[PDB]
Formats: structure tokens, C-alpha cells, sequence
């Protein structure tokens, strides 16, 4: 129960589902759901829960057809169900039938339900490593790739009434984020924030925020090294982000041909970046890259990803944050 | 009806791919591009009086690929393995892409083509014409010396022979 210790939990076991990268993590009640994802050899489409409070490891009920197996989707939670969207789809081994995707679909906790979201009217591109959150009763999706090229445009969809809905692209205004897939997304106070990831020769380090209100994206001016702050986290792609008592957590990723390890902490009231310097008896997780992360109470969790030498990973980390 | 091939540029860090596919795209030598960036890059060219839309992607990084990366590598018409003649490593690694290459595809053989880099830094070459020359006859692909350093040498007849590989196949 240390303060900011990381902590080696229990790890997936074999018989419950493989060891996987660019799988989705969502946070329900008390538990950790891990959906999808690359074990080194197929897509994934099972559904795992870890019980957070006892530590245990489970395959999550699930009835109806569920997605097709993908990678690089999305996941998110609205209410009392979990809606994934996009990803790629295929068979990876034979090199087959590969396409990104544009579904919709939901996954009822309370009765483990699959429904398909068959959505009337124009749909957005079907994209992977898009952007992904949940706000205003909406599922908002940002950029990706699409198949030629990488995205910079931004939908939402009422998660309201399945029969009465359909999707509407925003008219973003301010400073949209150059094309960009494969980059985290957290939504803190009223606003979704967005760091690096891989966008081409635009490659930085740089933070946006996307105030849902105005619709507008602000690069948040930051390293004021005038104010010898300390620097901004090193460019990257594949990192996770996660929102905490008016911060951001950026942790892993693939930064320049490395995997660094180091926790990152931004302010968002004061504009800071900070590096996270763990407890003396914290097991330190090791750079890794395609894991996924949530919060539940006061601790980051951080499943799955691919570790150096292209090795999945099933571990599962706790980093108590207060 | 223009027909697109989508080429793919591989190869160790410090070959020499952004050079040459900047040199082949912007018709311009430029050093130390920033060895992160993996970006793609798209011309209409005539090659054999028969026009084609080109779609090169300069790979970076050696992690996971990125979605645009992954995709990229397995729907890609063709391959350009690039090593450089100064760095023994690089031709070493040739091998470790090739390989690469037909895992990823799940196919025998494919459209490749050994690209032999920075040949005009004579003085400090260390892998010679025969020695490369061997590995592509080993891998049964064709081969060709390189320089994007002004005036560049082969740039535009790589990527052009890359192409040709392709339409005479299957
Ligand atoms: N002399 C010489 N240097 C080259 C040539 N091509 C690339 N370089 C140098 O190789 C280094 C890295 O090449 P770069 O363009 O970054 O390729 P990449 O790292 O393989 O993507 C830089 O210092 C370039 O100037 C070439 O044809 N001749
Ligand atoms: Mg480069």
C-alpha cells in the first residue's frame, strides 16, 4: 500500500488467455477488462477480467457473437457497457483478408451480452490506432489510419438509443493535431488531451488539448525552459496516458529505437512535466510498448504490451498513485 | 485506371533510406534526416512509356511496427533492402529482412531488390561488389549500387527496376 510503488501483479494466466499486445484495456467497477489484441501469432477477440480488489484472473462472460478478432481498435465506457470500434481485421499469419474496420459494438457488463451497433447514414472511415474516448453521453473517435494514410479528423456518436443514432463528424477548429496514429487519449477537467505519437515527419513531443465544448485543440505551450521546467517526455508512439486527480500519466511506448521505462507526470492546472520517481520497494515494469492502461481508484494499471526482442507480455503492473 | 505500387524502403539505421528516397522524390542529397521520422511519399512516374502512381514509405525503427509501418509491409508490391557498404553490420542484417519480408508476406519468394548504399564513399567501403553481389545472387533478387550524395548514382533506376520486378511476376 506504499505510495507511488509500482507492483507486480498477478499475471494472465496461460489457460485464461495469451500474453498479447495492442490489445484495449477498459476499467469497470472494480475490475480491469482486456479485450483483443496480438498474442505473436492471431488476433484475439476474448474477453479477460482482472478482479482488481482480489488479484484473480478470468475469462469475462460473454454471449452472442462477439467482434472479429483485431488489433488496434478502441474501447471505451459509457454508462453500464463497454463500446469497441475500428481496428484491424484479419488473418495475420496467412498475410489474408486484412482491413481496418468502422463497427460498433457493445458489450453489456451486467449480462455479458455482444450487440452490434448497425449504424444508418454516413459512417467514418475505417481506421486503426485511432484516438478514442467517451464524453457528453458521446463516443468521440480521433484520427488513426485508415489504409493510405494517417487521419486528423473526429466523429462522435450518441451512445443513447442504438435505434436513434447515427454519426457526425466535428468541426474541428484551432490547432488540429498533425495526422497521427497510434497515441493515447485521456480526458482531464473538460478536456481530451493527446501526446505524441507516431504522425510521420510531424513526429513530435508535443501536447493537444481538445476542449469538447468550443471544439477546439490547443498545443499547450509547454518546456518553458525560461522557467527551467523539467523537459517534456521524449517524442514516441505506442505509450499509454491515463488522467488522475488533475494529471497525466505517460508511461512506455517506442521513443526513438528505445523502450524507456521512466513514469511521467503532467500538471495540467501548472503546465509542468515531472518524471515519477517510485518507491524504494517498487518492482519497476520493464519499457514496453501496444500495452494498454486504466484507472482504477487511486492506482494506474498497466496489461499486456511487447516487451524488447518483440516478446508479448501478460504481466500486469499497479501503480498506486496517491 | 493508373496502377499504384507500393514500395517499401528497409533497411539498418544509418543506410541511407531517407536519403535516397528524398533523392528520388525531391531530386535533392539530404543529410542527416532525422533518423526517427518514417513517413510515405507519393509520385506519378512513366516507367517502360507506361505511367504508374508510386508509393514509397521510408521505414524507421526497428520496435513494433506502427499501424501505418505494419500495414505498409504487408500490403507492399515491393521491397528495397538497403544496406550500406561501410557499415558491415548493415549487410549482415540483410539476412534479417529478407526473412522478414517473406514471414510477414507468408510467401516463398517476393519482389526485392539488394540495394548496396553509400557506394560513393569509396575510401571507407568495406563490403565489396562481389560480396554483395554473392548475397543477392543467394537470395535469388537483383542488385544494385547506390548513392544519393550528389550526383546520385542508380536512385531513380532502383526504384524503376523495383517496379519492372513486379510487372513481371505472376
Ligand atoms: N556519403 C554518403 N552518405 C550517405 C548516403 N546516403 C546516406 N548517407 C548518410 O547516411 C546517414 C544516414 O542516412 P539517412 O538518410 O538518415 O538514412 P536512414 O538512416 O537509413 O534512413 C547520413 O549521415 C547521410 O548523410 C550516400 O549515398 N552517400
Ligand atoms: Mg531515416
Amino acid at each position: 500500500g506504499t505510495v507511488h510503488r509500482w507492483r507486480r501483479l498477478p499475471p494472465c494466466d496461460e489457460f485464461v488467455g495469451a500474453r498479447r499486445s495492442k490489445h484495449t484495456v477498459v476499467a469497470y467497477k472494480d475490475a480491469i477488462y482486456v479485450f483483443g489484441g496480438d498474442n505473436g501469432k492471431t488476433m484475439l477477440n476474448d474477453l479477460l477480467r482482472f478482479d482488481v480488489k482480489d488479484c484473480s484472473w478470468c475469462r469475462a462472460f460473454t454471449t452472442g457473437t462477439p467482434p472479429a478478432p483485431r488489433y488496434h481498435h478502441s474501447a471505451v465506457v459509457y454508462g453500464s457497457s463497454m463500446f469497441v470500434f475500428g481496428g484491424y481485421t484479419g488473418d495475420i499469419y496467412s498475410n489474408s483478408n486484412l482491413k481496418n474496420k468502422n463497427d460498433l459494438f457493445e458489450y453489456k457488463f451486467a449480462t455479458g451480452q455482444w450487440t452490434e451497433w448497425k449504424i444508418e447514414g454516413r459512417l467514418p472511415v475505417a481506421r486503426s490506432a485511432h484516438g478514442a474516448t467517451v464524453y457528453s453521453d458521446k463516443l468521440w473517435i480521433f484520427a488513426g489510419y485508415d489504409g493510405n494514410a494517417r487521419l486528423n479528423d473526429m466523429w462522435t456518436i450518441g451512445l443513447q438509443d442504438r435505434e436513434l443514432t447515427c454519426w457526425e463528424e466535428v468541426a474541428q477548429s484551432g490547432e488540429i493535431p498533425p495526422s497521427c496514429c497510434n497515441f493515447p487519449v485521456a480526458v482531464c477537467r473538460d478536456k481530451m488531451f493527446v501526446f505524441s505519437g507516431q504522425s510521420g515527419a510531424k513526429i513530435t513531443n508535443n501536447l493537444f488539448q481538445f476542449e469538447f465544448k468550443d471544439k477546439t485543440w490547443t498545443r499547450i505551450p509547454t518546456e518553458h525552459l525560461l522557467r527551467g521546467s523539467p523537459p517534456p517526455p521524449q517524442r514516441r508512439y505506442g505509450h499509454t496516458m491515463v488522467a488522475f486527480d488533475r494529471h497525466l500519466y505517460v508511461f512506455g511506448g517506442a521513443a526513438d529505437n528505445t523502450l524507456p521505462n521512466e513514469l511521467h507526470c503532467y500538471d495540467v492546472d501548472f503546465q509542468t512535466w515531472e518524471v515519477v520517481q517510485p518507491s524504494s520497494d517498487s518492482e519497476l515494469p520493464s519499457g514496453r510498448l501496444f500495452h494498454a492502461a486504466a484507472v482504477i481508484s487511486d492506482a494506474m494499471y498497466i496489461f499486456g504490451g511487447t516487451v524488447d526482442n518483440n516478446i508479448r507480455s501478460g504481466e500486469m503492473y499497479r501503480f498506486q498513485f496517491s | 485506371n493508373l496502377p499504384t505500387y507500393k514500395l517499401v524502403v528497409v533497411g539498418d539505421g544509418g543506410v541511407g533510406k531517407s536519403a535516397l528516397t528524398i533523392q528520388f522524390f525531391q531530386k535533392i542529397f539530404v543529410p542527416d534526416y532525422d533518423p526517427t521520422i518514417e513517413d510515405s511519399y507519393l509520385k506519378h512516374t512513366e516507367i517502360d512509356n507506361q505511367w504508374a502512381i508510386l508509393d514509397v514509405l521510408d521505414t524507421a525503427g526497428q520496435e513494433e511496427f506502427s499501424a501505418m509501418r505494419e500495414q505498409y509491409m504487408r500490403t507492399g508490391d515491393g521491397f528495397l533492402i538497403v544496406y550500406s557498404v561501410t557499415d558491415k553490420a548493415s549487410f549482415e542484417h540483410v539476412d534479417r529482412f529478407h526473412q522478414l519480408i517473406l514471414r510477414v508476406k507468408d510467401r516463398e519468394s517476393f519482389p526485392m531488390i539488394l540495394v548496396a548504399n553509400k557506394v560513393d564513399l569509396m575510401h571507407l567501403r568495406k563490403i565489396t561488389r562481389e560480396q554483395g553481389k554473392e548475397m543477392a545472387t543467394k537470395h535469388n533478387i537483383p542488385y544494385i549500387e547506390t548513392s544519393a550524395k550528389d550526383p546520385p548514382l542508380n536512385v531513380d533506376k532502383a526504384f524503376h527496376d523495383l517496379v519492372r520486378v513486379i510487372r513481371q511476376q505472376i
